[PDB]
């Protein structure tokens, strides 16, 4: 029975990874063998020596069976490395943790603390869909306890059962009623944590647990009021956590009633002006008052502090007070959107941070802050950004800009600028999802045409290998080629569109090594439909589509063949089925 | 509630692990080797907030391990960073001049600390003092 | 080294 | 044409860098290990890497990669030739190829490394003719490598003239877990260690089966040797004529000639294994190993090693001769014998345990490979005839060669 | 530790500068920027000892770009180091001064390289060779007003045939980089001293003279005759870049030989052990040899027609090499091999390289499509995959099977029931496609197609745009044919992808699907399920002029990434 | 004595082929 601290020196002594590969299969060997054997007496270091290969990246499945044997043990010592490879190494989809709930069940009513406690822990870390629903009857059982240390653990368990099923949180209203008045700052958070998460999980029990505001108020306020603390004063902060927990309850509470919200109205102003923000604590605790001020309905005073605090917090150097207000100014968004434009230089310069959360930050700001008058003058600033961003970042800016015009935008012309300035910016950063969203707004809008076929034809011709520009001019193509070339049925003037430029790059896109297989199908499918869309290049495309029947790909060729046959045997029920599509939101 | 809560070195070896969402093994694996590359591609003006796959992982080492954790979009942003402070002081004090040799060494200790002091992602013991006496009761036991 | 150096030095 | 070869060491630490043509900026070597790493975890990690317009070919060593920096269209053989002869003038300068003599050797490395290449094009490359220039503890240059002759040092003067020789034979069987051997290969190996007194001209003369046709005595036995590779020394024109094998030996080992032909004839071990696995339950191994190998002749440390399962704990081996012991490093079952007799039957009877819980990937199924090595057999049946020592002093030499058969690439296919 | 290092290199004890300058060397070894000390161990730059010395030219080089200003204290120092008697001395200056990265420095030092270049010393004379290439290549302009390419022409002629391959090596380095005018070529007449010297040249020069005929072109076949008869001793050395630019010598001179004559038959049969000899190099080697091979492939593929037992994959092979070993027994598989190519394809597909399984999977497409004779034996080692019941094999072998259907499909309606089951419940988008597409086109031997295209239906607006087409290209086919038991499948196809369906290429070619059969849906037979043509399978031959360029180019990273050689380079 | 055969002396040319 090798001892761990030694087993951790020989691992530090390999440098090689295929060496310390050749150590680790080395004690597992001897770990298989001594587990094979049944031992019970060296199964603590054996068990801990197999944790520590599996943390260090290799495989334990041979260990499962140790740890079940392990969990049901007597020892102490034995019982607690059970309860951690249960935890590190057994999960909802190992599926041997089905047995243990034998063994929680009979740890369940252990007459020790610490054996009870560390089998509530382990099931609660690592609790199932099953598990909890034959484990439910035992932990509700606990939860009227008055054990201190054991009230939290039950009030965890508890919690974790409800997440995992949210049908069994109607087991716990009979059980944690009357539990706000625990003179112990765990069991208060417990609780308070307990109540949270009942309140989000279904709304039925928001009007029982509302009547409890009052009792949540006296509480805060005489946390405040006791700000000298040995136990839970961090930093000159007492029961910072009890803090935060009470400051979400509140701002999760009374959120569309003015009944809650004027309860707690009085509370929020005291923390929002007697709370020392110089610690981190004391910024966590005012952001967390900011939100829920911005959550509930406070009063006009609580929401000029708010936004005063907000923009004291912005000009803060700290990257963590930067990013907390750009995330309390993202989530106060939609509420106090006129004083959000109060902050627009900021925004604008949070852009040119040094730092990815807070330049994300930033332009999700400005993205949500976009209204239908500052749109143009946005739209620079939008331009610029995505053609300095960053490669990772380039994709979402044009994403929120394509959004933002769909949304907002001044004008169809000024928004089909826009778009075809991004398509030509964004070339491999614009996803493919935006396609059908362009082609659709394409579809929807029929007054700009020429401009946009002229605009599309422009911006096909100098480059390809954009695929979703290439898709969208494409498309543009085939819908408006008889307004791209007007009267090119014959010779005429030297124009821009001479009715053979666009077959020439079709059949180059077509044949162009930097197809996907999508671009080109959209390519086909205008070729095809310029047989009827234009006449002036007519018994040409059939030629290459004929040649383009025996195409290697499977779905390319049988369009292929669908074509040449169309145009060989349907020529004159060609033109019965290339109507336009019809337009739809 | 902490999704998971990893204590990762400088190197990239990872001291400490605990998650507290059912992932598979492979996916866990990807999804740390994933934070370490974020984490150890980051600069120190990253104001130690970091949004990846939709979740609020804060990264602050105190020491050449850094930690992380895998907060979700729904509470504050500091509340993190004074639960980890909190964490490794009260593991400092159980410890007593807690160094990267005692970590290795001692790897059982701190995640019997973790289990005692966070369950499942949220907290189990504001205080700092009766998680101590808490601990060290239960070491005595034997 | 930096190993042996304490994580918060308190 | 290699701007720039370094020396990277296993955390990323470049031990040594020498720039020959400056093309490249010692800083791309940064972005080298990244590159790797992204290789090597997404499975395009290959032995030439490309960092932009720079790429990075080099083969990994015992500790570190010699990662040589190249921007134009260079020659990646020469750069690979290039290497191998700097790893094999290390090895004969530094007996060992780690990190540790690499921060200890740094005056006679930098010594060597400029005067191996100059401006990407090497120069000199024989161990033996560079110990006479550049020592670790300046005189001018001997004339060896001016000289045509740049692997026989004049002056060279020993009490006696002796030269011992090596046939070393490599039997490489690739057997399908069909039963069939695809890849039955042998190739010989002609090492020679020549140490006689001034600057002799061997004439090699063994029973090749050309030369035999073409003196008229093709009826013997005679090795058809499919491919010959003759060493520097060996004149190329001289066997393009007729056959003839006249080269300066030098001084010390060294190879001179590496035959390599088919092999046809049954193998000189036939293993016989099964395997009695049960699902989850237990595992048997029926190994029953037959030599087909000539009764005289001794397989001395033969090691047949047999791949047992990578989770299987409490084995217990059933065999009838040879020392059986089973490798937690290795995962295998090591069928060690120390004297096998030819035409010996061994038969083994396996027996391990296998956890219940199945495992969450496969494994595969690796290879059984055999380690027999039965000296003094030669397989080919190749005997060497001759060997014309002519020296202009003139003295009687006493050459020695000794023939030693091994196994090769001789893997057995698992079912 | 700088004022001390300083202070000990401004010593008089020769003792304390040895020590000091092995200091200096580590820092800068060990990653110290001691760039700042260059002015400093100038003062100590005229020593006696030659250990020292080389220390400081090394220090030099590596410190001229840096501080070029603080350079212009030694163009004395090599000047005066240019004239040492010592040959050694004479060659480490002349690297040195060709090493410096200075501007102004390269023009006071043509008069050294002038004096060096006739100089009578082997290695003084390969050190100025070096050094011409090396200031040529700094400054094209000063090597050309300097006139040292008649020095550098006189060089091949002359004797020490080390130094007449440097000299060799630098002229073609030079021509390289030059714009082709002037070329250095030489007539018969060189090209015979050449060879005559190439047997003395060592391990590295024998490189350098066979590249010279690699530009070469010769005009008769008696020129290329003897050009072969000399290179064909070249394949029995022990060096692996040799018999490579052996076999790349052979291969250019091969254009313009005879096939009438004996010659190239005798080349062709003494190639092939040349190759197997190549084979069984290091790993690092294995890929370029293949690269090579399969260069070689394409051009004269009846020399390797018999080598296919060397092309198995070893278990110990390197996945650089596994990858390419599929790759050439693929370019060399044919019906006499194709038992042997299926066995060793069938032992690939045991493996655990998902990327190793996904390429042997390929390279059994391959053989498959373009070996007709052996269909039926793909379709059994498919089918066998398939009842494998690996997720990553089932998708190879639903690809492999998709793509073998649009080749070989009038033989292909045994294989339909059997994959009518094989667990469609896989989601990739390659094998659910390819599924949708053979049950589309193959809808007459399985009787139960309508119910299984019911399960793809659920999520079809919502799977994908290549899948959603597949579909419906599936569900028009089974109207056209089987309009009774689909007519109701294809209205709810119809309204699914045109009313919900918001993809362009999708939306159009649902309403075009629906308005053919609004107008007449007898000629939807003939239009939609019609006859296509012969699939034209994508040749894996490169072209000729890419070919014959890369036939040249041989042995350098052009060839390995089979690419041109201005189209990698920057 | 000597592990994979004695060493045996070699001759000095084929005497039998003149």
């Amino acid at each position: 029975p090798i001892r761990l601290r030694e087993l951790i020196r020989t691992i530090r002594t390999a440098r090689t990874q295929a060496e310390e590969r050749e150590m680790i299969q080395k004690e597992c060997a001897a770990i298989r063998s001594s587990f094979r054997e049944e031992d019970n007496t060296y199964r603590c270091r054996n068990v801990a020596k197999l944790l520590y290969m599996h943390m260090l990246g290799y495989p334990a499945h041979f260990g499962q069976l140790e740890c079940l044997k392990l969990i049901a043990s007597q020892k102490f010592t034995d019982k607690r490395i059970g309860y951690l490879g249960a935890m590190l190494l057994l999960d909802e989809r190992q599926d041997v943790h089905l047995l243990m709930t034998n063994c929680i069940k009979n740890d369940l009513n252990h007459s020790t603390q610490f054996v009870q406690g560390l089998a509530l822990c382990t099931l609660g870390c690592m609790g199932s869909s099953e598990m909890c629903r034959d484990l439910a009857g035992e932990v509700e059982k606990l939860l009227k306890t008055s054990n201190s240390y054991l009230r939290k653990k039950a009030a965890l368990c508890a919690v974790h059962v409800i997440r995992k099923v949210p049908e069994l949180m109607e087991m716990f209203l009979p059980a944690t009623k009357n539990l706000l008045n625990e003179k112990n700052h765990g069991v208060l958070h417990t609780s308070v944590v307990l109540l949270t998460e009942m309140c989000e999980r279904s709304p039925d029990m928001l009007a029982h647990f509302r009547k409890l505001v009052p009792q949540l108020v006296r509480i805060l306020k005489n946390l405040i009021m006791s700000g000298y603390s040995p136990e839970h004063d961090v930093s000159g902060i007492s029961d910072p956590f009890l803090q935060v927990r009470i400051l979400r309850l509140l701002r999760i509470l009374g959120r569309n009633d003015d009944d809650s919200s004027e309860a707690m109205n009085d509370i929020l102003a005291q923390v929002a002006t007697n709370t020392e923000t110089s610690k981190n604590v004391g910024n966590a605790i005012l952001y967390e008052t900011v939100l829920t001020i911005m959550d509930i309905k406070s009063e006009s005073g609580l929401r000029v502090l708010a936004i005063n605090i907000l923009g004291r917090f912005l000009l803060n150097n700290d990257k963590n007070i930067r990013y907390v207000a750009l995330t309390s100014l993202l989530k106060t968004v939609q509420t106090d959107h006129n004083a959000v434009q109060r902050h627009r230089s900021t925004i604008v310069d949070c852009l040119k941070d040094l730092d990815v959360s807070i330049k994300r930050r930033a332009m999700e700001l400005s993205f949500a802050l976009v209204n239908g008058n500052n749109i143009r003058g946005m739209m620079k600033e939008l331009l610029y950004f995505l053609d300095s961003c960053e490669p990772e970042f380039k994709a979402d800016c044009a994403s929120g800009i394509f959004l933002a015009a769909e949304k907002y935008a001044p004008s169809k012309r000024w928004h089909i600028d826009t778009i075809m300035r991004v398509l030509t910016t964004a070339g491999s950063y614009v996803r493919d999802d935006a396609v059908p969203n362009l082609i659709q707004l394409i579809t929807n809008s029929v007054e700009m045409h020429a401009y946009t076929v002229q605009r599309l034809y422009k911006a096909i011709l100098g480059d390809y290998s954009q695929q979703p520009l290439v898709q969208v001019a494409a498309w543009c193509i085939g819908e408006y080629g008889d307004l791209l070339v007007s009267g090119q049925c014959e010779e005429e003037e030297p124009i821009q569109v001479t009715e053979d430029e666009v077959l020439d790059i079709l059949e180059s896109v077509l044949i162009s090594n930097m197809s996907t297989s999508v671009t080109r199908g959209y390519a086909l499918t205008a070729i095809m439909k310029l047989s009827t869309r234009f006449t002036c290049t007519v018994n040409r495309i059939k030629k290459v589509v004929s040649i383009y029947g025996s195409s290697i790909d499977v779905e390319l060729q049988q369009r292929a063949v669908e074509y040449n046959a169309l145009f060989k045997k349907y020529d004159h029920m060609r033109s019965a089925l290339l109507e336009r599509m019809p337009v739809m939101e | 509630m902490i999704h998971f809560i990893l204590l990762f070195s400088r190197q990239g070896k990872l001291r400490l692990q605990k998650w507290y969402i059912t992932l598979p093994d492979k996916e866990r694996k990807k999804i740390t080797r994933e934070i370490v590359q974020i984490i150890l591609s980051r600069g120190h003006r990253t104001s130690s907030f970091v949004d990846w796959k939709e979740l609020k992982l804060v990264y602050k080492r105190y020491a050449s391990l850094y930690f992380c954790c895998a907060i979700e979009n729904q509470d504050n942003e500091l509340l993190t960073l004074e639960i980890v402070h909190r964490y490794v002081e009260l593991l400092d004090k159980y410890f007593g001049n807690v160094c990267e040799l005692d970590i290795i060494f001692n790897f059982e200790k701190a995640y019997f600390i973790l289990d005692e002091f966070i369950i499942g992602g949220e907290i189990q013991e504001t205080s700092k003092k009766i998680a101590v006496k808490a601990i060290e009761d239960s070491d005595m036991l034997q | 080294k930096g190993e042996n150096t304490s994580l918060l030095h308190p | 044409s290699a701007s720039a070869v370094y020396v990277l060491d296993l955390k990323g630490k470049v031990l040594i860098c020498r720039n020959y043509r400056g093309d490249v900026d010692m800083s791309e070597v940064e972005h080298f290990m990244p590159i790797l790493m992204e290789k090597e975890e997404e499975g395009m990690l290959s032995p030439i890497l490309a960092h932009g317009g720079v790429r990075f070919m080099w083969i990994k060593h015992n500790n570190l990669y010699l990662v040589a920096t190249s921007k134009k269209n260079a020659c990646v053989s020469l750069v690979f030739s290039f290497l191998y002869k700097v790893v094999q003038v290390f090895s004969e300068y530094f007996k060992e190829l780690e990190e540790e003599s690499i921060r200890d050797n740094f005056v006679i490395i930098y010594e060597l490394l400029d005067e191996l290449m100059d401006f990407g094009y090497p120069q000199t490359t024989d161990s033996k003719i560079l110990q006479e220039y550049i020592t670790q503890e300046a005189p001018r240059p001997p004339a060896t490598v001016t000289n045509a002759v740049s692997w026989r040092s004049e002056g060279i003067k020993y009490r006696k003239n002796e030269v011992f020789l090596d046939v070393i034979e490599a039997v490489n069987l690739l057997v399908s877990a069909n039963g069939n051997v695809l890849r039955s290969e042998i190739v010989g190996s002609i090492k020679m260690r020549v140490f006689l007194s001034g600057m002799p001209e061997l004439r090699l003369g063994l029973n090749d089966k050309v030369l035999f046709d073409n003196t008229g005595r093709g009826k013997s036995k005679s090795v058809e040797l499919e491919d010959v590779k003759f060493h520097q020394c060996v004149r190329l024109s001289r066997f393009e004529n007729d056959r003839t094998i006249s080269f300066i030996p030098p001084d010390g080992e060294f190879e001179l000639m590496s035959y390599r032909l088919n092999t046809h004839v049954k193998p000189l071990i036939w293993i016989e294994s099964v395997i009695e696995k049960h699902s989850h339950s237990r595992i048997e191994y029926m190994v029953k190993a037959k030599s087909q190998f000539k009764r005289r002749s001794t397989a001395n440390n033969v090691e047949i090693h047999i791949p047992v399962p990578n989770d299987a704990d409490s084995p217990k081996f059933k065999t009838t001769v040879g020392s059986v012991k089973w490798v937690p490093e290795n995962s295998e079952i090591v069928w060690s014998v120390k004297s096998f007799p030819g035409g010996k039957e061994y038969l083994m009877r396996a027996h391990f345990g296998l956890p219940s819980v199945e495992a969450e990937d496969k494994e595969g199924k690796p290879p059984i490979s055999v380690k027999f090595e039965i000296p003094y057999f030669t397989t080919s049946g190749i005997q060497v005839r001759y060997l014309k020592i002519i020296e202009k002093s003139g003295y009687q030499a006493l050459p020695w060669v000794r023939y030693i058969t091994q196994n090769g690439d001789y893997q057995l296919r698992t079912q | 530790e700088i004022f001390e290092l300083k202070a000990e290199l401004n010593s008089d004890k020769k003792e304390k500068k040895k020590e000091a300058v092995k200091k200096v060397i580590a820092s800068m070894t060990v990653g110290k920027d001691v760039s700042a000390l260059f002015p400093d161990v100038v003062n100590c730059m005229q020593t006696d000892n030659l250990e020292l010395k080389k220390l400081v030219y090394l220090y030099l080089m590596n410190y001229a770009k840096s501080q070029p200003d603080m350079a212009i204290m030694a163009v004395n120092t090599f000047v005066k180091d240019c004239e040492d008697p010592n040959p050694l001395i004479r060659a480490l200056a002349v690297r040195t001064m060709g090493c410096i990265r200075v501007d102004k420095i390269t023009e006071y030092l043509c008069e050294p390289l002038r004096k060096c270049l006739k100089d009578e010393d082997p290695y003084v004379r390969k050190t100025a060779a070096v050094c011409v290439a090396k200031l040529h290549d700094i400054n094209a302009q000063l090597v050309e007003d300097q006139g040292f390419l008649d020095t550098l022409k006189d060089l091949i002629s002359d004797s020490n045939p080390m130094v007449v391959a440097n000299a060799v090596a630098a002229l073609s380095e030079i021509a390289e980089s030059h714009p082709s005018s002037n070329l250095l070529d030489l007539n018969p007449q060189s090209i015979n001293k050449l060879l005559t010297a190439l047997n003395e040249c060592t391990e590295w020069g024998q490189i350098f003279i066979l590249d010279c005929l690699a530009n070469y072109m010769p005009k008769d076949d008696r020129e290329a005759q003897s050009i072969c008869e000399r290179v064909t001793p070249r394949l029995s050395h022990a060096n692996s870049a040799v018999v490579l630019s052996a076999v790349k010598v052979l291969m250019k001179f091969m254009e313009m030989l005879s096939k009438d004559l004996d010659y190239y038959g005798t080349l062709l049969k003494k190639l092939a052990p040349p190759l197997v000899t190549l084979l069984s190099a290091e790993p690092e080697l294995q890929y370029v040899a293949l690269r090579n091979i399969n260069l070689i492939v394409q051009k004269r593929p009846e020399i390797l027609k018999h080598e296919m037992k060397v092309f198995f994959v070893k278990y110990n092979d390197p996945i650089y090499v596994k990858l390419e070993k599929l790759d050439i027994m693929i370019r060399l598989a044919s019906q006499a091999n194709i038992a042997q190519v299926l066995a060793e394809l069938r032992e690939y597909a045991t493996e655990v390289d998902v990327d190793f399984v996904r390429k042997a999977v390929r390279a059994i497409g391959r053989c498959a499509i373009k070996v007709e004779q052996s269909a039926e034996r793909c379709v059994s080692t498919l089918l066998d995959l398939i009842q494998t019941k690996v997720n990553y094999v089932v998708q190879e072998a639903i690809v492999v099977i998709k793509d073998i259907f649009r080749k070989y499909p009038n033989k292909y309606e045994s294989v339909i029931a059997t994959l009518c089951e094989n667990l469609d419940s896989l989601d990739e988008p390659e094998a659910r496609a390819a599924m949708i597409w053979i049950v589309g086109e193959y809808a007459e031997r399985i009787d139960n197609a309508d119910e299984l295209l019911e399960s793809f239906l659920e999520g079809f607006h919502d799977k994908s745009t290549q899948v959603q087409l597949q579909l419906l290209t599936a569900i028009v086919k089974l109207f056209l044919k089987k309009p009774t038991e689909t007519q109701e499948l294809v209205q709810q196809v119809l309204s699914l992808a045109t009313q919900d369906s918001d993809n362009p290429d999708l939306r159009d070619r649902g309403y075009i699907y629906w308005r053919l059969l609004s107008t007449d849906p007898v000629a939807a037979k003939e239009v939609v399920l019609a006859e296509k043509p012969l699939i034209s399978e994508e040749t894996d031959l490169i072209e000729p002029t890419l070919l014959d360029e890369l036939i040249c180019y041989i042995g350098t990273l052009a060839s390995v990434y089979h690419k041109p050689p201005s189209a990698f380079v920057e | 004595d000597r592990k994979g055969g004695s060493y045996s002396q070699a001759a000095g040319s084929d005497s039998a082929q003149s």
